[PDB]
């Protein structure tokens, strides 16, 4: 923890709201004109940890609430999630009366706290039913949109990331009215009828220096998964199929060519530097085990 | 009258519409300001979501009063 | 001891990400002040959740808003049922007189309130977090006043576990100015002194035991023989060869992988001369 930097770290200034910059960029509305603007949505660890447990404590039935954040150029940044009291059915949820009060009575005492920062989404969770949106998502997303610009519709399902251990977490934007525009089918099939509709977006997860000072705390058994890793052995099919995709790009960069480059040479650049830290952890662990008594 | 109509994102919206005059009139200067369906708006001062059968000639409004707007939202 | 008290790993982020901020609002350091919440379970007390709190200063005294508080208290209910107050928490070193009065004022809420201390300036590798019970005591004249320090628990649902681990392993918050060999290496750095101060104190306790100061314990001895006899893990031929060719692979997938990023360095270097040095 020493022989290093502990004041305001490079990974705290993502939590620093500027009023200004945020009053400059809602003025500015540059979305209107690429309607393919918004790529990417960076969520807070807590937003993602509070929106997977009020999806889990739900049980069966369906909840939803909203997500609070702002908008950076081609970025959504989403803070702090806050739950709603919606009472809904297996398939459908309302918020017929008290979710709105709820909304505007906790909007006003955040900020009354400090909380500096607005509504920027909304969430519904699907209980086992996937991560898509339905017919009715994609109406009230586009209701959002059309007046209130900065959103985004995250879904999340409980049952699946509680059976298979890994949260799915989806962000989508909806496209407005007349917007047209052995491969697995289920590019289109894991989408609803309105697939042409709507598009996902980018997730990503940030923390904070506190957050990740604690959290490198939280529990002293994992050493023994890390001199034990076995790395380079749990994701060979994800480097292969990396693999394959960055032959893919590279193809096409280099049937452009004839700036797609950039991103291509960044997930080549990616892979194998992923390659070369699990070959150097392999070499730490050989150096500390078998390297003695010889 | 500068009656304020805020949204959660953070949209303004002025409006001109004296205290006796109907919650229908104020339905329709957002109609005719914005253009959100009369079903799809809800609504909020003090925390407690006015209903459309109460006329404001009764009401604790006084001047400097602040309309919450949302958007009905449903989800499947 | 005392009342046995279950923390969860969503309280402490909440504490966090509000210092964080709060810090980042005020660009200086300050104090946070909030308010748990949980349950009561025969001698059980839980806390599962944490809102923010609102402070006002009058001089030197903290005094902690009450009209909001029940407002909030209100309003958490909806959606939280089975939660009640159960203590409030601040963020700071060692305990202050502040601290007391701040206790003593809130005592006029609930009959038996905790004291959660997060310390987000630590300098050792102690518990920043340590839970404090403040029981009345019966001491007469001056209320004379230490709260006492209770041992808290992990207790964790199934799925704040599988968030707890997904931010844990989470390593892309990074990747800015700070390498990612970095943030690689402290890992391994990290597991590695905790193996080595394991493997010191069995050290210490063998060397301990052949000096003679210690009673001699003939099954521990022979416990630490057999972990001592096998510490040339697996060093045969066949596993030599197979970590060659991992070697060997990795290496092909770093050649292919630098040559892309010098022809990329290339086309810009080569578009780049094609206009500020072609003449037209």
């Amino acid at each position: 923890l020493a022989n290093n930097m502990q004041e305001a770290q490079s990974i705290d200034e993502i939590y620093k709201y500027d009023k200004k910059q945020q009053q400059e960029i809602l003025a500015a509305k540059p979305w209107t004109k690429d309607h393919h603007y918004f790529k990417y949505c960076k969520i807070s660890a807590l937003a993602l940890l509070k929106m997977v447990m009020h999806a889990r404590s739900g049980g069966n039935l369906a909840v939803m609430g909203l997500m609070l954040g702002k908008v950076d150029g081609e970025t959504m940044i989403i803070m702090d999630s806050f739950a709603l009291p919606v009472e809904g059915t297996e398939t459908r949820v309302n918020a017929q009366a008290a979710a709105y009060e709820y909304m505007a009575a906790y909007i006003e005492n955040a900020k009354q706290v400090g909380r500096l920062e607005n509504a920027i989404g909304w969430y519904h969770s699907h209980p086992g039913y996937g991560c898509w949106l339905s017919g009715i998502n994609v109406s009230t997303q586009m209701l959002n949109q059309q007046f209130q610009e900065p959103f985004v519709a995250v879904v999340i399902d409980p049952t699946r990331t509680i059976s298979a251990g890994k949260v799915n977490l989806g962000a989508f934007r909806t496209y407005p009215k007349g917007y047209k525009p052995t491969i697995p089918l289920n590019k289109i099939e894991d989408f609803g009828v309105h697939c042409k509709q709507y598009y996902a977006l980018e997730v990503s997860y940030f923390k904070s220096s506190l957050d990740r000072k604690l959290l490198e705390l939280l529990w002293n058994k994992y050493w023994v998964n890390t001199l034990s890793s076995s790395s380079l052995l749990t994701n060979a099919d994800y480097t292969t199929g990396q693999v394959f995709d960055l032959s893919e790009k590279l193809e096409q960069s280099e049937a452009q060519l004839g700036d797609k480059l950039a991103k291509a040479t960044r997930d080549s650049c990616k892979t194998t530097i992923e390659a070369i830290h699990g070959l150097m952890s392999q070499v730490i662990k050989d150096k500390l085990f078998n390297q003695i008594n010889i | 009258m500068l009656i304020k109509v805020k949204t959660l994102t953070g949209k303004e919206i002025e409006i001109d519409i004296e205290p006796t005059d109907k919650v229908e009139r104020i339905k329709e200067r957002v109609e005719e300001k914005e253009g959100i369906p009369p079903q799809q708006q809800r609504l909020i001062y003090s925390g407690k979501q006015m209903n459309d059968e109460k006329t404001a000639a009764d009401y604790k409004i006084l001047g400097g009063s602040v309309l919450h707007l949302v958007l009905a939202l449903r989800g499947g | 001891g005392s009342v046995s008290v279950a923390l969860h790993p969503l309280v402490i982020l909440n504490i966090s990400d509000h210092w964080i901020r709060m810090r980042s609002q005020e660009g200086r350091p300050v104090q946070v002040i909030g308010a748990l919440i949980g349950k009561q379970e025969g001698r059980n007390i839980e806390v599962m959740n944490s809102f923010e709190l609102l402070s006002h200063t009058v001089e030197e005294k903290i005094i902690i808003d009450k009209e909001y508080y029940y407002t909030k208290e209100e309003q958490f209910k909806q959606v939280f049922k089975e939660l009640e107050f159960l203590g409030w928490y601040t963020t700071g070193g060692p305990p202050d007189p502040s601290d007391i009065h701040v206790h003593k004022q809130v005592c006029e809420i609930i009959e038996s309130p905790l004291f959660l201390k997060l310390n987000p300036m630590t300098k050792h590798t102690d518990l920043p977090v340590s839970v404090f019970e403040s029981v009345i005591d019966i001491i007469n004249g001056e209320a004379t006043m230490l709260f006492a320090e209770l041992t808290y628990t992990l207790a964790t649902e199934e799925a704040e576990r599988i968030g707890v681990d997904h931010v844990a392993r989470m390593t892309a918050t990074g990747s800015g100015e700070n390498s990612t060999v970095a943030e690689h290496l402290i890992a391994q750095h990290s597991a590695i002194k905790m193996l080595h101060s394991r493997v010191k104190l069995i050290l210490e306790y063998v060397k301990a035991s052949e000096a003679g100061e210690v009673p001699f314990n003939h099954e521990i001895l022979r416990e630490a023989y057999a972990l001592c006899h096998c510490l040339p893990v697996l060093s045969t031929d066949k596993f030599k060869t197979d970590f060659y060719d991992q070697c060997n692979d990795v290496g092909l997938m770093a050649y292919l992988g630098t040559i892309t990023k010098t022809c990329n360095t290339m086309n810009q270097f080569v578009n780049k001369f094609n206009v500020l040095y072609d003449r037209q």
